[PDB]
């Protein structure tokens, strides 16, 4: 029962920077393979038999190791290298490691916050959803807080996040508070608050059910 | 080149079974092994087993014996994987791969998505999302549909830069997602901005113009 543990779980590197990730085997193994997978695509062969580069893999990549510890290294980080990397046992049961996520580092960026009241169309049908977008920010870390008439709300809130935009390398996030027409009509002020490192003070956006 | 074509997306109810296919082209098929790999939503990779052109010259991950049955049709160079008595734990994308000459999974299929659910095919309700100021951000809420996926475009694709479409979330067994588009304030409401949402499974496509007011 060989277990493959990869480190680190997630890591970011600046362009031109050297990066190394590791895969540790609970027991000794003769060879290790590596694959690269990008959101929405199938895994692509990257390194095989510890140090051999698969077809379609740039020379900046290299692999090393033996026994219980192996590594994959990028001599100089490039945007297109942002992906998830999995190590794999070379023989039965062909077990994969849990993967390591490599992101491209970039200058910090505060999020652009937008809040949207429920559309008239949804209201006329008896429903009410409030949406907030926290767009193009950098360090994925961010916290969203909803406030209705000043009081904080924790439930009925669904969030979703995008991966690094291959253009600006930022992240985006949406938060949706779902309610019935009545739940929404009972209160007046709706606020979406974002707390990001790029700000000591949370970014606030709001609207009044009536007015706004 | 060496290619493996996998079957389309499947929606199957709990307890039912499904058979996925992986057709090989560009090679002697029977000269290499075909492996199958599973990947649950947002999780890692799992090896299921392999077949070496012999409907039962197979090898399985112990965990998958009793779940997956691998077969092959040399007359068409096709590998099949039948998954029985499906449960929600079986919802995942399944990939097939060839065990190349250098002995590593060298060519991969594009993956087949399997969704195990008793939910009914339902089109999304599409709602426009209107704002406020300089580079302006508009949105489109696509709520209560099943199954995945939906395709969202803005102005039929005229607006591609500044567009963000978020991954869907599942609630009450139905999916909901949103898409945002950012444009110069000099563009909207000056000009029309519309979101187009296509949902193949329900054969529906809707256009929702973003109008002023909130």
């Amino acid at each position: 029962d060989i277990v493959l543990t990869q480190s680190p779980d997630i890591t970011a590197a600046s362009l031109g920077q050297k990066v190394t990730i590791t895969c540790s085997a609970s027991s000794s193994v003769s060879y290790m393979h590596w694959y690269q997978q990008k959101s929405g695509t199938s895994p692509k062969p990257w390194i095989f038999e510890i140090s051999k580069l698969a077809s379609g893999v740039p020379a900046r990549f290299s692999g090393s190791g033996s026994g219980t510890s192996y590594s994959l290294t990028i001599s100089s980080m490039e945007a297109e290298d942002a992906a998830i990397y999995y190590c794999q046992q070379w023989n039965y049961p062909f077990t994969f490691g849990g993967g390591t996520k490599l992101e491209i580092k970039r200058a910090d960026a505060a999020p652009t916050v937008s809040i949207f009241p429920p559309s008239s169309e949804q209201l006329t049908s008896g429903g009410a959803s409030v949406v907030c977008f926290l767009n193009n920010f950098y360090p994925k870390d961010i916290n969203v807080k909803w406030k209705i008439d000043g009081s904080e709300r924790q439930n009925g809130v669904l969030n979703s996040w995008t991966d690094q935009d291959s253009k600006d390398s930022t992240y985006s996030m949406s938060s949706t508070l779902t309610l019935t027409k009545d739940e929404y009509e009972r209160h007046n002020s709706y606020t979406c608050e974002a707390t990001h490192k790029t700000s000591t003070s949370p970014i606030v956006k709001s609207f009044n059910r009536n007015e706004c | 080149g060496v290619k493996l074509q996998q079957s389309g997306p499947e929606v199957v109810k709990p307890g039912a079974s499904v058979k996925i296919s992986c057709k090989a082209s560009g090679y002697s098929f029977t000269n290499f092994y075909i492996h199958w790999v599973k990947q649950r939503p947002g999780q890692g990779l799992e090896w299921i087993g392999w077949i070496f052109h012999g409907s039962d010259n197979t090898e399985y991950n112990e965990k998958f014996k009793d779940k997956a049955t691998l077969t092959a049709d040399t007359s068409s160079s096709t590998a099949y994987m039948q998954l029985s008595s499906l449960t929600s734990e079986d919802s995942a994308v399944y990939f097939c791969a060839r065990w190349g000459p250098h002995w590593y999974f060298d060519v991969w299929g594009q993956g087949t998505t399997v969704t195990v659910s008793s939910a009914k095919t339902t089109p999304p309700s599409v709602y426009p999302l209107a704002p406020g100021n300089s580079m302006v951000t508009l949105g489109c809420l696509v709520k209560g549909y099943f199954p995945e996926p939906v395709t969202v475009t803005w102005n039929s694709g005229s607006l591609s830069s500044g567009v963000h479409t978020f991954p869907a979330v599942l609630q009450s067994d139905l999916y909901t997602l949103s898409s945002s588009v950012t444009v110069p304030s000099s563009t909207w409401p000056s000009e029309t901005v519309t979101c187009n949402v296509a949902h193949p499974a329900s054969s529906t496509k809707v256009d929702k113009k973003i109008a002023a007011a909130g």
